[PDB]
């Protein structure tokens, strides 16, 4: 993220973290 | 081993000899509100055994030309039991839910049901439930073929006769009112129509049973 | 972690009784688990396809039209050189269908305003965009005393300059925005009148947008303003089935009941393509 | 001050750009975020959830719009009759348009990976039978009989206690990615065909129904990927809202 | 320190004689000290709400209108293309009510001047803003010799350019500005004429603002200039009750005596909402 | 120091500036049923905050010729608040009680009251209480002069204006029904008659406030 | 604070220090 002001919500989107949890919706079986 | 099942909570028990395992909604068991999530300053009440038990709501019949039914939560229980009394005597409410749907037939019947839970079911244009008018678009302009993305189970008359869903508290606020907001709605739609030949029993009732889990109340006032 | 797609391992034929990957029981409610290397004879493939374009930020951080304001010279809408626009996103289908896939979202915003004459020509003129939070005094004319913007944020810009843009934080009292609200906002009896407030969530009413041409007398050009919105730092919860039928009203799932249409296309017979 | 120069790219508003802008509220702190179950971190997480497929998309009228979710099966003369066919192209308009995978794929130009279609039988307990499901790779036309369809990859489905079988459509292609197929030149990316054939019969004793139905659910495998985001081809408005 | 709001500790019931948190004696003149955890049964809450938006800088560092200058072509106010404006803040209600909450303030400033035609159109024209400290020669015409700005700061700018802005220090002989001055500025006898100087503080008269259109002959366009002010590095002392009635004159607490109005709204009975 | 007092429990608070200390009935604070005393097999419910709070019942006037009044416990609260709702939804009940009596007058009035608690008050021949007919014999054939052997306090108009009594659970059974048995009865009798001269305020109301402590319920069924 | 000139009064507002003394006005009792 690149920022030029004093507020964190004025920065760029940046690069997220590649994580997946496909079992939350596909395999919710106890 | 996942063919017989017994679920007990409070002072009620449910048994079934043809089950289809148990679906936990979004892979999270219900829990209490943590000290960091809370916003109220008054200590809440947790009646525990007196409001966490199985309730039987009503019976609906399955016909060869039925459309489907849906219910709303927790609107059904506001006039039933100690859960109803506490709901109208308190302003803030939170709880989980365990829902059990029963429908049994013989070996010579056929048909299939779609049991699903859809949070924030806004309907476009009580405890007894309503009947859908346009089941293809779920009465809200969305196709039913994509309903499986929500926690769901099937009732195939040749395989099982029951469906179990456990749903935690789903909302953007730690507490909310039980008389003005319905967290989710339960849907039961017949995808494959019932069929049998003349001479078999033509009455195939469907009954709904459910039980709140880990309830909490706050904000005492007069009954409204 | 899942930085790339999964590989495929070498497999051979299997003839044994008791283990059956193919047969399943979909009545349980869980998706399949049989893979390619368990139903056919496969080879070794080293997959290196990136999955970074399907993230929430990669899918929502694109600008879209959400607003339209007209400031005509002769007409009936805004003939006094000022306009008031309540902040809503549900005004246009392309963005609405995208954002309505989920139930709760939490995000910042970046707003860009493009202004020009109805014919597309650019003329020298000055304006003032004013953000009016709920409970603030809303202007009622071109020379209203509320235009002093003593506390409310405001922007002065000209047509000949590049379009102005600002960054916007998350201002909801709740923990996230919700596009569906199954309930009513008041403890009333809900006889008939309250039904016009069905689904009206106070947590989504963020304020009012005000625009005027800086001056005492009437201007000389008709003007149009277009508001574009872009999302960043996006989080989502609880996906729901996508929209099927046409839209009719803002903040309402109403649909045309007499004209109902299937999701896709149709053919003549099931045994023929 | 510092001497600079302007490159020929100034004053343009680019929609997909990532840039910095001046905040409007100095020193603002948002409401804290509580834990809400069911968070999505990638559109691929919910691209692997089975949804109902509309193989029998024949009817169109209002009162019978629900009949598109299943196709019938009954007893025949045991000559290997045909049941139903369709094209296995997720992005192309057709039966796949009714699934979540089909709708999401419309937002992305190119895709790659293996698909998976699951069939469920919803008949009486005393009805038995076997079916053959075949997938013809590109190049071969629609099979004219079962003995011609059995050449491609196929699976034999047996009715019983386990009422569901899954046919996996392996990723067989010449290119690393495929664009969306359509009639005309863009048929170069066609994936193939799927057919369902009677194996022996649909046998049923006396006192039991003679007609049953099958429900098909489709999803994607663990190596499914998409790229090059675009806009959908359908706009759900007919004017001002 | 106070970076966030206070938490709430767990409390239980108490039945004991001698300690009474509830009963108080407000005649002393000090606020209460009984808390939530001492009159009702409370739980544990971990408050993490920020208090950084209520600081003096966060409340005063927002621009506001303080001035207005007219340079008409035909009229009686300034028909010669030059104007003189004494620096005062009390000209407009929104900013005045905000700044009058306290008695003494000490701050820097950032001034922004926006210029355009009365209709809002922007035309190519050149001006000159000149700051005239007290005791400096004030211009009297468009071609006055004092416009050489040999020592006084001055700014040359065009209408088509973005609005000009400057930074301003604290120039008072005293230790802080004061908006109320209970006294007279001269040792005189105060018979009647001096009463027009009641409250006139010489420590607040900072100078004069001068504007003209650079040229020998009359210009071709009427022009309007708007002066906006923003505060930074703000300190305050001795708060006082806020204003109630309307304003009548600059630097005067006078109010309309015949039309006196209550602070808030009114109802019919005290036993009914 | 025993002249000012504040009592708080749940979400209610009571303050008084002229008190007469606090009497603990039989020198035992209320408590819960121990594991050795219990006889039931089902886990009881303890609503805690929702039923342990001060309730105001009714107001009775003090006249120069009054006889006296008495109430019954826990019969008064069976139609009031969450305590009432839980009482009719459960079969077994136990709890303690904290009782506060308020009656204030000026410095020129005079008179005295006798506040006492008598367990198992069998009457010989609701929430609003009854008026005694033969106060000398307590309407049960026993002299009132020996009533002080029970937990009691006095309200002397020249000294104080309130009386506080804390009473634990008194019975021969660990649990009992709240709709068929009244554990104790509260008595308020004017021993020294009220007196004042004409011109002073002639209305001297008496109001009763009380609060259950450490309640417990068991045996859920339908509301009766 | 960010500054580009030789004068300290031309800089930005910056971030203050979060301190409170509520007892000065609410509890001035000796
Ligand atoms: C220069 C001032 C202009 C800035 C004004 C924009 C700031 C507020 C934008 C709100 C962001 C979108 C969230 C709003 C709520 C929901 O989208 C809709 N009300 C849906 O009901
Ligand atoms: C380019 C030159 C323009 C700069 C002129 C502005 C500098 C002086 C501004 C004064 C700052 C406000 C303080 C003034 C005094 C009080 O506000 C009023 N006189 C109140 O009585």
């Amino acid at each position: 993220t690149i920022n030029y002001y004093k507020d964190s919500y004025a920065a760029t989107a940046g690069k997220q973290s590649l994580k997946q949890d496909p079992d939350k919706f596909a395999n919710p079986v106890k | 081993s996942d063919r017989v099942a017994q679920l007990t909570i409070g002072n009620s028990t449910i048994t079934t000899q043809e089950a289809a395992n148990i679906i936990v909604g979004y892979g999270e068991w219900p829990s209490y509100c943590s000290d960091s999530d809370a916003t109220a300053v008054d200590k809440p009440t947790r009646p525990d055994v007196s409001v966490n038990r199985f309730y039987t709501l009503d019976t609906k019949l399955w016909e060869k030309s039925s459309k489907g039914w849906y219910w709303k939560f927790p609107d059904v229980l506001t006039e039933t039991g100690v859960f109803g009394q506490n709901a109208q005597f308190h302003y803030l409410y939170r709880s989980g839910f365990c829902i059990h749907v029963q429908c049994n037939a013989s070996k010579f019947h056929q048909g299939a049901l779609l049991v699903a839970v859809l949070p924030e079911y806004v309907i476009g244009t009580g405890a007894d439930g309503f009947e859908l008018q346009h089941p293809y678009v779920l009465d809200a302009g969305i196709p039913i073929s994509q309903l499986t993305v929500c926690p769901h189970q099937w009732i195939n008359l040749r395989t099982n006769n029951c469906a179990t869903i456990i749903v935690p508290y789903i909302n953007a606020l730690p507490f909310d009112s039980a008389l003005n907001h319905c967290n989710f709605g339960l849907l039961v739609v017949p995808i494959s129509p019932l069929d049998y030949d003349q001479g078999a029993t033509p009455v195939i009732p469907i009954t709904i049973t459910l039980a709140p889990m880990c309830s909490e109340f706050a904000g005492l006032r007069q009954a409204v | 972690p899942a930085p790339t797609g999964q590989d495929t391992q070498v497999s051979s034929h299997r003839l044994d009784t008791g283990k059956v990957p193919a047969l399943q029981a979909a009545e349980i409610g869980a998706s399949s688990n049989a893979s390619d290397e368990s139903m056919i004879e496969t080879r070794c493939v080293l997959n290196s396809h990136s999955t970074a374009e399907t993230t929430l930020d990669s899918f929502f951080s694109r600008a879209g039209l959400v607003g339209e304001i007209d400031l005509p010279l002769k007409g009936t809408t805004n003939p006094n050189g000022y306009a008031n626009w309540d902040i809503d996103i549900t005004g246009y289908a392309q963005m609405r269908r995208k954002v309505e896939l989920f139930t709760y979202m939490r995000f910042d915003a970046e707003f860009t305003f493009v202004a020009c004459t109805p014919t597309g020509e650019v003329v020298p003129q000055l304006l003032q965009y004013m953000f009016v939070p709920p409970g603030a005094p809303k202007p009622d004319s071109r020379e209203s005393l509320a235009w002093q913007t003593a506390t409310n944020p405001s922007v002065f810009v000209k047509l000949s300059d590049p379009p102005a843009q600002v960054s916007v934080p998350f201002m909801s009292p709740a923990s996230a925005y919700q596009w569906f609200y199954d309930g009513y906002p008041t403890f009333g009896e809900h006889k008939q009148e309250k039904d016009l407030e069905y689904g009206a969530c106070p947590n989504n009413m963020m304020g009012t947008f005000s625009v005027r041409t800086v001056g005492t007398s009437k201007s000389k050009y008709p003007l149009v303003v277009r508001i574009y919105m872009r999302m960043k730092h996006v989080r989502a919860w609880i996906p729901r089935p996508m929209r099927n039928q046409n839209y009719l009203f803002k903040a309402n799932p109403n649909y045309a009941g007499n004209s109902i249409k299937p999701t896709g296309t149709s053919r003549t017979a099931i045994t023929t393509l | 001050g510092f001497p600079t120069e302007l490159k020929p790219g100034t004053n343009q508003f680019l929609t997909t750009d990532d840039g910095v802008s001046a905040p409007i509220l100095p020193n603002f702190h948002p409401t804290p975020c509580i834990h809400i179950p069911g968070e999505v971190r990638n559109l691929l997480e919910l691209c692997q959830v089975e949804t109902i497929l509309e193989v029998n998309n024949v009817p169109t009228n209002a009162t019978s719009l629900m009949e598109r979710l299943r196709f019938p099966v009954s007893a025949q003369a045991g000559k290997g009759e045909l049941c139903a066919v369709f094209r296995a192209d997720p992005g192309r308009n057709g039966p796949w348009q009714s699934t979540l995978l089909g709708q999401l794929c419309g937002y992305y130009t190119q895709w790659s990976g293996s698909l998976e279609v699951t069939f469920m039988f919803t008949g009486s307990f005393m009805a038995t039978g076997k079916m053959l499901i075949a997938y013809t790779p590109p190049g071969g036309p629609l099979p004219k009989d079962r003995a011609t369809a059995m050449l491609g990859t196929h699976v034999i489905w047996d009715f019983g206690l386990q009422s569901s079988v899954t046919l996996v459509i392996p990723w067989i292609s010449n290119t690393h990615y495929r664009a969306h197929a359509r009639d005309g030149v863009f048929d170069y990316y066609t994936t193939g065909l799927v057919s369902i054939w009677y194996q022996t019969n649909y046998v049923v004793p006396i006192g039991a129904p003679n007609t049953a139905y099958i429900i098909a659910l489709a999803a994607a495998q663990k190596n499914f990927t998409m790229k090059l985001c675009k806009d959908a081809s359908d706009i759900l408005q007919t004017g001002t809202i």
